[PDB]
């Protein structure tokens, strides 16, 4: 009943549908980063009692973003040669 | 002209990782599904050489030691010493 | 083999670095509502003491800077925290960018110093009827060690903490290398690691202050 | 840009005009310092 | 309260399981003398080297 | 010394810049009192 | 209530709580008393 | 010195309780892990085998394209979780 | 070769730097004794005081031998 | 090389400049402590009379390892 | 060898950091002489005091003598 | 020329006279804070007989500074 | 050899520390004069200190030594 | 010749002798600011004690500086 | 030669152990100053304290002094 739908909602058939009546542009990018920013906040922080993992998740996300930023300086010195 | 909160948002298991990935994942394993998967997971890393070990393993292992212990002995006192600077607020204009 | 994680990084041939930078500026988020959750209450009580503390002796023209102080000292006691993680970057030990911090602010202070206060600005350069004897040999240990203040206000920070996060890589090195021999000597480290971590907090924070605080007291005079 | 000057330029006005006067000839006289060394640093390069 | 398996994964997965433990085998074997000779010439190297710098240092 | 690749300053220096003058001169400044 | 209010709601509940912007026009508003 | 001793006495007891206490929960992961004492039936054999003929007979038609995304990602989920036991028998090895 | 054993005197040199933090270290907890010796109340900010100059010694200590290491390992 | 072997060897001496740094620094804020204890009553003044000798004390060591850094690198 | 002779050079010019520890020491036993001499009662928590300098000057001495250890021979 | 490597190397270590200065005005300015303490109404005189102080320790620290400076450029 | 040099070299260098115990025990035995001459009930106690402080730093100095030695005879 | 360059090695670290200059200086300053800040009718014959420490202490580190030169310009 | 020159300079370092039981002898000696101008009347004993602790600092330095004569004569 809808042409727009949660991605995962659709289907693999109708995959290309929702692919082609999405938008792409700059404006919805920022408008998609506020939509992930804020689904988080207002269901992990924004509340009476917020906890630890209301916080540790994003500074465990951001190490192995750092880490993946890393890779190609440690490849030069694993234990073993053939893995 | 503003809305409340809940008492608590999504729960959450080993303080990290949220839990309805397990309920999502109940139909087909249940329950001893999703620890195999991540054991996995980290023994493929380790095994192929994704993740290579060095003095940084420890620092990080350290720092988290110190604030698990941190967090474990001071959590619930500081929840109430901020829920009392919220009545405090709120009586001290009340 | 170690001065690698003071290179500065981008994953690929593109501007990544100024993001390693405001990403603190969402670990403080600000409030609409009247009360608010935990985290902007403890952070908000947090700032009202400091200020309440820091921003006492100064007058009342000098009292414009409570921001820019606070700011200032925000920032820093952010990303030098953050930089203690396993694998991530400290942009202040990037020299440049605390000269870039240091000078603008000292020598707009002694701007507003010498703008108004003329006379008496010069005069600080004479300490109260001090000996008619050695009036040169004054004025000018006064002049030269006043143009010494923002390389050491940045060097000192600069240092710091470079040194503190050379020193863990290597201990940690040191670890695993004697863990190849034995067990105890590991543990030993491993300890001493602890120290380390917890004294690196611990200065992080302390040169944020001093910071902030020299620079306070440099208007405090040149008001 | 409207949505960005309306959000860091209504606020951020009376500081940059009546306060930081003095701090923006500083940053112009870290430009002029850096301009001179990255110069330096560039002509003893070019030279080996 | 465990749950039975739906038969076609506890097929799936034990017979992998001693694939690979074939396959682990397997590679154990194939490799070890390849590894074992091109580190063993590799010490006549650095003898050969230790003994250059010995006449040439 | 990596800090002395001068090739990065301007960059860095910019960015420190555009966050020690911008945003926190937002968030900061919409704190309140007691 | 209080906490399904904001500043401005106090700013209408309360006109003496409020940090007027001439006598003060910086930041915190007001001084450190 | 001794009263440290004597400390270590009461941190064995200690241990004893810590031992206790994780034992019913382990009981709780055996009673999982109870089903087997011996290797599975080969009686549902013919059940799998038949799911994975029905699984070739939606594939070779086009017909499984109809599907939901939630639903493949769990089947490739656990399918990389079976996949992950391989490089296990590798570790074996 | 010669460069080496040169980078291990410096090094051997530069250590020494420690000794000025190592007398404000004892000199500082000897005044903060007595401070409270006679003045066993005010004890939370005499040892406020005493760590604020605990770090400014200790920083100075590092700086050295961070200049160490910085010589034998980077030059 | 001999010939930057020294400039090794000038900058290891010169490194210790800082001693008299650590010294004066410890001695100011016992000298703190004790002026504290003694009057409570002027923790202000007692305070910018410190860390004015703290920036002073501090400068001159850093000036040396500037120096060291100099005859290093030029 | 020459790299043997900056090595142990090295070391000996470099485990001189001691002094840090004996000076602090002194002066933290006579600041507790002097804090007692005045007030017999809290020898408690001024020994506390003590042993606290005691271990944290011997910190930096034996900081110095493992980068000594660290250069001697095994690097 | 080991000429000029020496000429460095004793620029170097000649800078040394300094942490004189350093520990003599750390030591002038703690006295400056105890006798402010117990007579805070003679602050003018006291301050100037604290510069009279600090001047001629930062001279007598400084000459060394400048040996090494002259000693380079000039000999 | 040049190392040989070196030896005596550095088992001489090795002996720069026991400035800590000279200045240690002055203001070691300053204190105790000082005590003694402000309360004489503490006599004993205040001279069980004193050793203490004596034995410490006089260690300290002497196990430098035996560095310098141990570094004569390496 | 390499006699310029023990020469100046020499002279340089002989140089050293002004540290003590500068740290008596000092502990003589502080030592007169108390004793003023308790007692000030006596500030003539106090002066008079400050300069003559102060140029003892002064002098003790001269005699090297100069014998420094000496070493320099002689030998 | 080169051990010759080795132990020139090594005894030219060793002979800088001297400075410390200098100024520690200087202090003892303030402090007894001030402790005699507290309590006149314990004059002897103040010195007795006193003189021990100058044998003991001039027992470090004479041992200070006396490597470096055996380096002279090793
Ligand atoms: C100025 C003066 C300065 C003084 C400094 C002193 C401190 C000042 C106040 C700050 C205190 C922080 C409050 C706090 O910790 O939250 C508890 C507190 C309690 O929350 P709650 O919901 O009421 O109850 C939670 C229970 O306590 C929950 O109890 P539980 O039984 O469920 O335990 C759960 C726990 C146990 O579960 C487990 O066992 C999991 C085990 C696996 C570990 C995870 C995997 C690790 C992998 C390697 C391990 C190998 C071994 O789960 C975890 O292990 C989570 C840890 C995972 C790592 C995440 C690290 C984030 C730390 C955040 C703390 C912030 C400290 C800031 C201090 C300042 C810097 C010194 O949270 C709050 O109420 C509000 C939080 C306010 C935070 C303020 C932050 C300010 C902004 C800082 C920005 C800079 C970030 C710095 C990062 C470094």
């Amino acid at each position: 009943p809808l042409k727009d739908r949660r991605l995962l909602e659709v289907k693999l058939g109708e995959l290309p549908s929702w692919i082609l009546m999405r938008d792409f542009t700059p404006s919805g990018i920022a408008g998609a980063f506020q939509r992930g920013y804020y689904r988080y906040y207002n269901k992990y922080v924004n509340v009476k009692k917020g906890s630890v993992a209301g916080l540790s998740m994003v500074l465990a996300a951001y190490v192995v973003f750092n880490y993946c930023r890393s890779y190609k300086e440690l490849k030069h010195e694993r234990l073993r040669k053939y893995h | 002209p503003v809305p409340p909160l809940p008492e608590h948002g999504g729960k959450v298991r080993l303080g990290l990782i949220p839990e309805e990935f397990f309920q999502f994942l109940y139909p087909k394993t249940g329950v001893t599904g999703p620890y195999v998967l991540g054991t996995g997971l980290i023994l493929y890393l380790l095994s192929k050489e994704i993740y290579v070990i060095t003095a940084e393993t420890f620092s990080a292992i350290s720092t988290i030691g110190v604030l698990v212990y941190i967090v474990k002995k001071y959590g619930a006192s500081i929840g109430a010493f901020a829920d009392k600077l919220n009545e405090q607020k709120i009586a001290q204009l009340e | 083999n170690l001065f690698a994680s003071f290179i500065a990084p981008t994953m690929m041939g593109l501007p990544i670095v100024t993001l390693i930078i405001m990403f603190p500026s969402l670990l403080f988020p600000t409030p609409k509502r009247l009360i608010n959750n935990r985290t902007i209450s403890i952070q908000q009580w947090l700032i009202q003491l400091t200020s309440k503390q820091m921003m006492a002796i100064h007058n009342q023209k000098g009292q414009t800077w409570s921001l820019m102080l606070m700011s200032l000292i925000m920032f820093i006691g952010s990303t030098n925290i953050l930089g203690l993680l396993p694998h991530s970057f400290t942009p202040t030990t990037q020299l440049s960018m605390n000269l870039g911090m240091a000078i603008p602010l000292w020598s707009a202070t002694v701007f507003t110093g010498f703008r108004y206060k003329t006379k008496t600005s010069l005069a600080h350069f004479l300490p109260q009827g001090t000996p008619a004897l050695l009036i040169p040999m004054l004025v000018i240990i006064e002049t030269i060690s006043l143009f010494i203040q923002p390389v050491a206000l940045a060097v000192r920070l600069t240092a710091n903490i470079t040194a503190g996060h050379l020193l863990i890589h290597l201990i940690g090195g040191a670890t695993l290398a004697l863990l190849n021999i034995n067990t105890m000597t590991a543990f030993i480290t491993f300890t001493i690691l602890i120290l380390l971590t917890i004294l690196e907090f611990a200065v992080a924070l302390i040169q944020a202050y001093v910071f902030t605080l020299l620079v306070s007291l440099y208007l405090h005079d040149n008001t | 840009l409207q949505s960005l000057i309306k959000n860091v330029w209504i606020p951020l006005k009376p500081y940059y005009t009546q306060v930081y006067q003095e701090i923006w000839v500083g940053m112009g006289l870290m430009g002029f310092i850096v301009y001179k060394i990255r110069s330096a640093d560039k002509r003893s390069k070019a030279l080996k | 309260p465990p749950v039975q398996v739906s038969p076609l994964i506890k097929l799936g997965r034990y017979s992998a399981l001693f694939l690979g433990v074939a396959y682990g085998a397997k590679r154990y074997n194939y490799l070890k003398p390849r590894a074992e000779e091109e580190r063993r010439i590799a010490a006549e190297e650095k003898k050969k080297q230790d003994e250059l710098k010995r006449i040439e240092r | 010394m990596p800090q002395l690749d001068t090739s990065t300053w301007f960059i860095t220096i910019t960015s420190m810049i555009m966050t020690l003058f911008i945003l926190f001169q937002l968030k900061i400044s919409n704190y309140s009192y007691p | 209530p209080f906490d399904q209010m904001t500043i401005e709601d106090l700013n209408e509940v309360f006109p003496e709580t409020k940090l007027d912007k001439k006598k003060y026009p910086y930041w915190p508003h007001r001084p450190i008393e | 010195a001794q009263f440290v001793r004597n400390l270590a006495e009461k941190a064995p007891v200690l241990v004893n309780a810590a031992v206790t206490y994780s034992k019913p929960r382990l009981a709780t992961f055996w009673h999982y892990a109870k089903v087997e004492l011996v290797p599975p039936t080969p009686a549902e054999i013919p059940t799998a085998i038949q799911s994975l003929k029905k699984i070739v007979n939606s594939a070779q038609t086009g017909s499984f394209k109809q599907l939901t995304v939630k639903e493949a990602l769990l089947n490739g989920l656990v399918a990389t979780e079976v996949l992950m036991w391989f490089y296990v028998g590798e570790i074996i090895a | 070769d010669i460069d080496t054993a040169a980078k291990f005197i410096g090094a051997g040199a530069a250590t020494v730097g420690v000794a000025g933090s190592g007398a404000g270290i004892g000199t500082v907890f000897g005044s903060l004794i007595i401070g409270y010796a006679r003045n066993p109340s005010l004890k939370q900010q005499l040892f406020s005081y005493a760590i604020l100059g605990f770090a400014l010694s200790e920083a100075m200590g590092l700086f050295c031998l961070m200049v160490a290491f910085l010589i034998l390992f980077a030059m």
